[PDB]
């Protein structure tokens, strides 16, 4: 049963990119319009990292101790190998996006059940040539929304 | 009479540069006077930082003192509550905080 | 056709707020509305604002010759609507 | 009257000289004025950066206005709807951006 | 029987994050109004280190032998990694504090019977696919107290 | 049977440089001019990165979070090891390309039936002492026709 | 009048100053006049490089037209076929290619 | 036996911090005075350094041979990880030390039978949380007397 | 007459202009001539760095000499006890320790 | 038999070095005046790098994408270990070689019968004391004469 | 008359300001003139690297001529051959090779 609040170990870990027009956020649950991607090897999300900016002063009473606050936090990059398949209108539609490169919105799905959803473009496309494989890279641009915002 | 009471960055400058008499001989023997009663006073160089939201309240005290009206400021732990005026400020806007650079000459009342 | 949205802007404090600036950005082409259009209203010394607004979905903003543009909220207007007040179509269900 | 509404990029600059009257006495005791009733005038330094393709359509509003004309221009997030004239503005085309560095001098009506 | 003199595994070792107003260090021994963080998969604590300045002056007696003094100590950055659990309220809280990001207080316990508290934010976020683990990385700020000081 | 929505081992993976005059891209499917390399001990091809640029603004209304686009995207650097063959013809070529040094284009095929069509200058010969190979590398010049182009 | 082919490398700059008639007074009231009719030139800094075989034929081209004589130039992409004259330029001869950075300057006929 | 002139095992290896008021460099032998620090995992002591200053000459007979002299040598930075134990005083009072924060001496004791000191300040606390380890480290300033200077 | 015992950081510097009276024919055969009968005299640049701590006492004494008061100073393993004076001072505060950067001009009697 | 288009292990792959006056390229098969170095231990010949210039302009028709051009060659640099030799009279003439510290030339000799040379100066002298070994390697200079190039 | 051939590394520079007669009229209209005749005349900037045992040799040739004397020389691949003299040169001795810097200004007969 697809519920949090125990582990799972990710076996479907389903991926899809968008191709209509709207809200990506207003509703990621429903998979009317978005196309998935098939036989993905690997996938490392990206991380959300910040930045650290200065604070401490002089007149403050604790001297020695540095002081300093977040500031500008960025999304990460995402990256994903598949089974390099040029028949497939999924990678088509994915390096048409490249060759024109527009951002675009794409989703991350869990056996669990909650839904996460990005919005970037994509900087590389790579290959190998043992066991074709085709390896894809995105960077995010502004702000990515969780699961856990959903879940409330 | 208003005062400052907004918190200072590390790395304030502080400059002073007494006013003496020179004059002088042949070789050595050059006769000096102190000048006048107060004779140096000290500049400083002042940079803060603060959030964009609270940023304009700054700038309207800096508006109302103009370049001709002194306020009270204490020195960070320096011993004397002296009064300056500044005519020399400027800032960063860069996303979220913005920085001042300001320049503050002592001045006698 | 286009909806009456008349009302009284108040601050928190229960008193008329001036200078203000009230812009809707489309943002889906409509029958008679482009995107990237912005229409522009300032109100009276009272508060009193009142616009014909063609149905569509449009974001509102606050320019208040001050504080950035506020997402105040984005407004969708069917063909079903009634006119009345600004405040309504934010606070109203979506 | 023309409306500036290009978008600018961060680290703009904002300059601030009051013109005060200032003379100094024997021991101190400066008599300071403000000079002209609105002494202060700001500065900025501000940089965009745009594709090449509405390029053109800067130069073209820039050169409507030359530099005897004032545009009104309400600086990001500042209480102000102030009007400005620029003169020097310039343009660094490398290969699909060009970014524009020119600078906005407040001036009364 | 947990106390000191003796070495301890450190089988236990929960985390906690205060929730609450008033002083974190007034009574961290009460567990009345922080959150526990459940099924921590690693724990890095952080390094409490310093800055080295310069002290030897030209007039001395000892020449050829440098001389540093010490100045400026920083406390170091936490990471933990737990399982992903999308429907505690824990890591709901966590993920709100880290997008509206200001500086909160946190504690670790351990077997041996003392704690420790620190007070920072959190600049990093990862994930996983198999076995799905989210990953915590917080920076510190100001003075932390330390158990020892407990201790006395 | 060559012919995708299935994915290949790539066995063959054959590699094509051209030698004739016109243009490369009209009929890459046909090799009645272009010369084969023999017994590629391994491959590696290009990247196609792109660049980023930046795309913040002061008067957002979403601050607090990095924007940045794409742009100025690059083809990567193709490598490749064959057996040391002086006494064939290709190799000659290859060492002749280098000396004189002009842009010229090639191809790599695959057991699924599709192409891949590179065009660029030599960089780097290198040589082993033990069973010994010949390493070039290849770095690619303006846009390349992808398989997926031929595809369509 | 020739014309000038030559491709051109990315960073080339272009600086605008077109000429006020200013003069200051007490608050503000800077009366502002167009002066000329034409007044603004645009002032192009233009980078080449090429391999020294044709070097010489550039160098040639650019001595025969000397500093006061003009030639039709079209500035990438801009709408304008402007005409130019040139009296700086200077060439980094290293092993085999020389990089010519020459200023642009703009006049009317 | 413990005597020099033969190697040794080095099984003891005991650590000493100075608490009380004198010459360290008076008497090192005796351990009237200094406090034992308790069950060390590991130690690395510092590594005395030099600084190469240049001597190279235009009139000299020899060229083509560059020369170059020593001078301001300095001491390194020493290291070692204890078993985390906050109920003993040893560590208790490093702690203080560290947090107040002034250079003091200490003793490294051998099976040997000879001890060396050093004086410094120290920089570092680091823990573990699997068999939990504190790992401390120090930088010294000024001469350190090293074993040979007592041999003769 | 006081003096002056704080320490001194690595890197002093020293400065050393003798006046001499230089005078040149047509071939060389120039004249020259030592002008003053103590004519070079050193100029030292020297930077401290204390806690604030003392900062505080390091400036009331210099500030009691002024810019015209002489102190004695025994340049660091220097043969000479020599007698000095300074006009010029400057530190960067932070919330440590502060730097002090003077000039310190070798006068006689 | 030695003969190309075969691949070939690489046995004997003899080093000689120039003695005499003349052009090495004049005829480099004939070992009349090249001395031979015994019991090489391993080879690295040097890789024949290029340099990247830039070639986008303004107004090239094709943009995003970058157009970069070969120039400026250059020969790599090799090295070899072999078995260190006070006795034999070719490592005397290479220490000699190195110390007076001039240009040389010098070849590589294949199983397959195709001879390699190359010209430089030495600048390294590596030993080793467990079976003891000379590391020496040497930078190229000027043009090399490849091997395929005798062929034709 | 003497001949150099002393070969230049990478890296020389060359520039060229054509003298001409500038007059700027009311709204352009700039007369031009090439002012004399030959008016072109190019100023290389040329740096070299010897060894030092021929380094007093080429400082005795450059000595010979002073800067008074004119000595022919041919650019690298430039087509005509020139006459050129100098007024500065300077070197850095380091341990085994000296590195020369010079200008080379072109003159007619």
């Amino acid at each position: 049963v697809p519920n949090p609040t125990m582990p799972v170990k990710g076996a479907g870990t389903t991926l899809w990119v968008y191709k209509g027009s709207g809200d990506p956020y207003a509703n990621p649950l429903s998979d009317v319009d978005w196309s998935r991607l098939a036989k993905v090897k690997d996938l490392t999300p990206g991380e959300l990292t910040a930045e650290s900016y200065d604070d401490s002063y002089l007149d403050d009473e604790d001297a020695d101790w540095t002081a300093t606050g977040q500031g500008q936090k960025s999304a990460g990059d995402t990256s994903f190998t598949l089974a390099w398949m040029p028949g497939e209108q999924g990678q088509q539609a994915l390096l048409a996006w490249f060759n024109e490169g527009d951002t675009r919105a794409y989703k991350i799905r869990f056996p669990n059940g909650t839904v996460d959803v990005f919005r970037g473009w994509v900087s590389s496309i790579g290959k190998a040539v043992t066991v074709i494989t085709r390896t894809v890279k995105v960077t995010n641009v502004g702000r990515p929304s969780m699961a856990e915002d959903r879940s409330t | 009479m208003k005062t400052f009471r907004w918190k200072v960055k590390p790395g304030m400058d502080v400059a002073s540069v007494p006013s003496v008499r020179k004059v002088r001989f042949g070789d050595g023997y050059s006769q000096r006077a102190p000048a006048g009663l107060n004779a140096n006073l000290k500049t400083y160089s002042v940079t803060l930082s603060v959030p964009r939201e609270e940023a304009t309240v700054l700038e309207s005290f800096l508006e109302e003192h103009g370049g001709w009206k002194s306020f009270l400021w204490t020195p960070p732990y320096e011993w004397r509550q002296i009064k300056v005026t500044c005519a020399k400020w400027s800032s960063r806007v860069s996303m979220l905080r913005v920085e001042f650079s300001a320049e503050f000459e002592q001045v006698v009342n | 056709m286009a909806v009456k949205i008349s009302g009284v802007l108040k601050d928190g404090t229960g008193k008329p707020v001036q200078n203000c600036t009230i812009q809707l950005k489309a943002r889906r082409n409509s029958t008679t509305v482009v995107v990237n259009t912005v229409g522009s209203e300032n109100p009276d010394e009272a508060g009193r604002y009142s616009m014909d607004v063609e149905y569509g979905q449009y974001s509102v903003i606050l320019q208040v010759d001050g504080f950035p543009p506020s997402h105040a909220g984005t407004i969708t207007v069917y063909e079903d609507s009634q006119p009345g007040t600004l405040n309504d179509f934010l606070c109203a269900m979506t």
